[PDB]
């Protein structure tokens, strides 16, 4: 009923990904501190890496 | 209005050959010479008077007046929204 | 590097592809080495 | 607001200006500015004339100096103030 | 009476960046600018692009060198027109000139 | 019935959604703003209304006047009018610094900084200013202040509004702003643009930041710029004078024709004259007038063009007055279309226009004026380099409206006879219902330093013997 | 440089509006870096010492830079439109006493001092060569 | 020693002042101009000049003032926003409007 | 903004040559 | 005594841009980065180049890795040095070498 | 013992890669002028050139 720009939902979706983005980072912090601190012997590992 | 006046100054010339649009225009406009659908941009110089054959055209519509009585009416208008609302004509515009 | 920016938490970066096709990605950069001095301080056990 | 939205019948659908600093909305092509108003005012005559007019009635042909030091702030008397 | 018509040259007909490369070349004759090459079946040099050997293209000359040149210069990639390319004349039907750069960063409008 | 459907349909498919201002502004805020941006900084009638309003507003000066209530304090005049005189001349000799230290980015005084706020509030709405301490303290006064463009107040890590937190906005159930949420430049956009959290009023009783705004509707956290009732129509009208002037050029860069059947070289050469002894085609000289022979089928027809202004003028008139009823500024200033105009006409829009200036300097300038006067005066009194009246029945955080109590003199209405309007107010002053201050505030001075450089000048004068001035005995 | 379809109301009001723009923009650039340039070298005249401090300056010069080198400028004034109209203003406005000397000289584009010294001569002299007062005397 | 007065003064224009070599701009470093966090312009770097433009320009770093606070260099203009280094130009807002005006004379 | 490209391309090839005034008047001086 | 020179590792040896793949991996021993890479001619598998067959170098290997990374990240586009990537010793004429990447957005310099 | 931060370390091969361009450029024209004024003749050729 209420359309919106292209642009608008450009700005929607830039906002939204960098939202996941800082999710996944959070994510991955978290990950590393429990098998830290689970552990103590914490891999790194995974593709292209 | 705006959206008349807008594309009515902007279509200024046509062109009236039998020929390919780029023949066309690089036989009566010129450009060409390109660095690299759009056609050609033909650059702003001086004057450059063409030459025409027979079959061929150039014509230059003379469009119309901007404001064939629109600012008068549009003042009229104006007349009556201050009157409705009650503030002096001169003032609101 | 370009703004000295070496250390950082995070590091959004935005562009968009030239050329005829013309796509933004975004980007986000960091490199945690989540660490603690002494392991021993803990002690982990899987009940059972 | 409404105006601002999208404009009226589509319209302005197509202006989407980036919002950003003057710094990074210039600098770019700040030297290719310069360079463009410094041709035009070169090679103009509007544009000298009105270079012309600025500098004419900015400051004219003389520029005075009246010195008023802050006496009262510096608790000094006038006369040494005048004199000074 | 002495009148030209004077146009600048197109290397390039749209966005697509063009990239160049150098390698060993063994071209028997003088080669001008803007040429198709290929490999060499044995020996595995640089020469013109006969125009039969199909489907064995691999670039496209930059600057015309000659028997003397050990390596050439060539773009790896970009676009060109039809006529703005040279071809030899072994190479005679026009969907075999169009489609000669097919499935490689060369291509031909 | 009018606002219901429409005579015989109308505006049968119109109906806005009715939401607050908020509701109506936030979704877009930041492309207002960037679209009010590029409107200001490639439009020749944006940048001279916001010169008017520069010059207008406050003009080229900003001198202060601190009233003290002492009446209400308790504090008797003289000391009341001795520590106003303090107050004045420490304020006045700080301001004007040529330290340029007054901001930290050290590149204004005080008079520019109120000019650049009162420029960004009406082009984009508000105004941003935060006061902070330098930890220097060779200055006597270690607190300076930094202008904020409204963009970098924003939500941080851009998440959406909430009942509280409204675009970098957290504010309290009444509304009232309790913080803020700024970021770093982003320039080159490449860098993360980090955020911080700013109380709006620190405990204390200084103000950290003091964002000011004319609201429309109650709950509105952040302005909006009055160029959003122009924003269509300006950029109508830059583009049709563009492309007007563009289709200008080709009629008028197109003015012959010539046909033939045979070359066109050669009938070049045989009907324009050309240099063919010499697609480059033929330029030819311009040398005196001339006329060419022709068989039948050739003919060389000049173009009779058309007329490049065939109303578009009027347009312009009636476009560039409706911006200046949407911007609030008289069509003559904004334009300079000073034409067919009448000295009583003149004078009254004049005078319209220079009361809703004035409406609009109160409203913004003078209020972040004494705001910025106070949050130094907090800092000048407990450092103690003024000292209050010891008999202060309130301290001074608890009246700060009432020690800080101010008022502002700009720059005066210049008239456009003078000679009228000095007549006036001389036969005001003998007249005695107005008052010496009340007129040299209207001219732009304030008459008690007037009183004391007439008796420096009629000192000076008895001093040399020549003769007393129009005030004596 | 078209002043056709003028009248004087109009002429008087882009006038006024125009010089108001200049001297705001005069204050603002000219007088910043013509005050710069003043304490520049007034710094350096104070280090050479060819000139004079006062013997009780509470703050010295380097911490009192702005106080000591407070200071303001006149280029040339707004010119006359008509002269005689701007001339009774001034006279009028004196005689009120509504206005200084200083200004009235400032927006003339003169000093009031220089003025009073030059009429000191003046009548000095004319009273030595027994001509005529002039109109300020006694 | 010559004379009473040891200071000069020399125009400085604003294509002499930019970032040496045309490099990036950093956060401190805009367009030959080092500042500080706050953004405090503390240092610039002026090109010699390059007239003729075939010797190579070189870039000579100096202080906004001396440790003294004698202000070696000064730089004005009015700025439109916060964190603006470099001033702009009053005509650019009409620079395309009034060169299709003079294209307009010509033709 | 405005002095990138202009409106639809319009000055798209006005490219001023930056230098000095010297180097504006000494070449063409005579 | 001892003498440690600092040298910058630059296996690039163009400004054309260089871009990464992944394809499943079928490495028969340790491979390090910049190493040329074939297909199986049947199981349609990433393998290390032979250094013989012709024509066989696809890209250029991006990450060290072993038989167990059944996914292999690699280079496609780009030039690079001779030196800077190491080769199977079964080539062995360098005008082979140079051209092997011939007819690709790999290219040698 | 004095370590800099990397940003200062790509000043620093920046600029040394500024001076060793400008030095290459300058020996180029010098060689020019040696061809030049010491046999008249002069010619330039390079590899892709």
């Amino acid at each position: 009923q209420n359309l919106a720009d292209p642009a608008y939902r450009r700005r929607r979706i830039i906002m939204q990904n960098m939202r996941d983005e800082e999710l996944a980072i959070a994510q991955v912090e978290e990950m590393q501190a429990v098998s830290a601190v689970l552990k103590g012997k914490y891999t790194m590992t995974g593709e292209a890496f | 209005q705006l959206q008349s006046a807008i594309v009515k100054a902007m279509y200024a010339a046509t062109i009236e050959s039998e020929l390919d649009t780029q023949s066309a225009m690089d036989f009566i406009l010129g450009a060409n010479s390109q660095e690299q659908y759009a056609a050609a941009p033909v650059r702003l110089g001086g004057a450059k008077v063409p030459h025409l054959m027979p079959g061929d055209s150039l014509n230059l519509q003379t469009a119309q007046d901007t404001d064939n009585g629109y600012s008068v009416f549009e003042q009229s208008l104006l007349r009556y929204i201050a009157a409705g609302l009650g503030v002096s004509y001169e003032q609101l515009s | 590097q370009r703004e000295g920016i070496n250390a950082s938490a995070r590091y959004p970066k935005n562009w968009v592809t030239t050329g005829d096709p013309a796509r933004e990605f975004t980007m986000i950069q960091s490199a945690p080495l989540m660490l603690l001095a002494d392991p021993d301080e803990f002690v982990s056990v899987q009940l059972a | 607001y409404h105006g601002g939205g999208s404009g009226f019948g589509g319209q302005l659908r197509s202006w989407n200006p980036p919002s950003e600093s003057v710094d990074a909305a210039l600098l770019p092509n700040f030297t290719r500015g310069n360079a463009r108003a410094d041709d035009l005012v070169r090679n103009n005559g509007y544009a000298a004339n009105a270079i012309q007019l600025h500098q004419d009635h900015i400051v004219g042909s003389f520029f005075r100096l009246s010195h008023r030091p802050s006496w009262r702030y510096l608790g000094i008397g006038e006369e040494e103030a005048r004199a000074f | 009476t002495s009148k030209e018509t004077f146009t600048h040259y197109q290397p390039q007909g749209n966005s697509d960046p063009a990239h160049t490369a150098t390698a060993p070349g063994g071209l028997s004759a003088k080669a001008p600018a803007m040429t198709p090459l290929m490999l060499d079946t044995s020996s595995r040099k640089l020469v013109a692009w006969d125009g039969t050997t199909d489907g064995a293209a691999v670039g496209i000359l930059a600057v015309a060198a000659d028997q003397t040149s050990t390596t050439l210069t060539f773009y790896k990639s970009g676009t060109f027109r039809y006529e703005d390319v040279l071809w030899p004349e072994a190479a005679s039907d026009e969907t075999k000139k169009r489609t000669a750069f097919a499935g490689t960063a060369i291509s031909i409008v | 019935h009018g606002g219901g459907s429409g005579f015989g349909g109308q505006l049968r498919s119109w109906n806005p959604p009715s939401e607050s201002v908020d509701a109506a502004l936030l979704p877009n805020f930041t492309r207002g703003n960037a679209r009010a941006d590029d409107l200001v900084r490639n439009n020749g009638y944006a940048a001279n209304a916001i010169q008017l309003h520069q010059d207008h507003i406050v003009g080229s000066f900003f001198r202060l006047s601190h009233r003290p209530s002492w009446r209400y304090l308790g504090i008797g005049e003289e000391e009341a009018r001795a520590f106003s005189r303090e107050v004045e001349a420490a304020w006045k000799e700080f301001a004007e610094d040529d330290c340029c230290c007054i901001d930290v980015e050290r590149k204004r005084t005080f008079t520019m900084m109120i000019r650049e706020g009162v420029a960004m509030h009406a082009f984009n709405g508000e105004l941003f200013v935060q006061a902070t301490w330098d930890t220097s303290s060779s200055r006597l006064f270690r607190t300076q202040f930094r202008m904020v463009s409204p963009k970098r107040i924003s939500n941080p890590n851009n998440t959406g509004d909430s009942r509280n937190c409204r675009a970098g906005v957290q504010i309290n159930d009444s509304g009232a702003a309790l913080g803020y949420y700024v970021s770093e430049d982003g320039y080159p956009g490449w860098m993360p643009q980090k955020w911080t959290w700013i109380p709006r009023e620190l405990p204390g009783g200084r103000a950290s930041f003091i964002h000011v705004f004319e609201p429309v509707e109650d709950g509105q956290t952040r302005g909006a710029n009055v160029f959003y009732s122009v924003m269509e129509q300006m950029k109508m009208l830059d583009t049709l004078q563009n492309t007007q002037l563009q289709s200008a050029i080709v009629k008028a860069m197109y003015a012959a024709t010539i046909e033939s059947e045979l070359d066109t070289q050669s009938a070049m050469d045989f009907i324009l004259g050309a240099n063919s002894q010499e697609y480059a085609a033929a330029p030819v000289r311009l040398g005196g007038a001339k006329v060419p022979h022709l068989m039948p089928g050739d003919s060389l027809n000049l173009q009779t063009a058309q007329d490049t202004d065939n109303g578009y003028s009027v347009f312009e008139q009636s476009l560039l007055r409706y911006i200046a009823a949407g911007l609030g500024v008289s069509y003559e200033q904004l334009s300079r279309n000073y034409a067919q105009m009448s000295y009583s006409t003149a004078r009254a829009s004049a005078n319209e226009s220079w009361a809703y200036f004035m409406g609009r300097r109160k409203f913004v300038a003078s209020r972040q004026a004494s705001q910025m006067f106070l949050c130094w005066l907090e800092e000048a009194i407990v450092r103690r380099v003024v000292t209050l009246p010891s008999k202060a029945r309130f301290s001074f955080q608890e009246a700060r409206s009432a020690w800080g109590n101010c008022d502002w003199i700009g720059s005066g209405r210049m008239a456009i006879d003078g000679l009228k309007e000095v007549q006036e107010a001389v036969m005001l002053i003998e007249a005695g219902l107005s008052t010496y201050e009340k007129e040299c505030a209207k001219r732009g001075d304030d008459y008690q330093e007037i009183f004391a450089q007439q008796v420096r000048e009629t000192m000076e004068r008895r001093a040399a013997g020549l003769k007393p001035p129009a005030w004596a005995a």
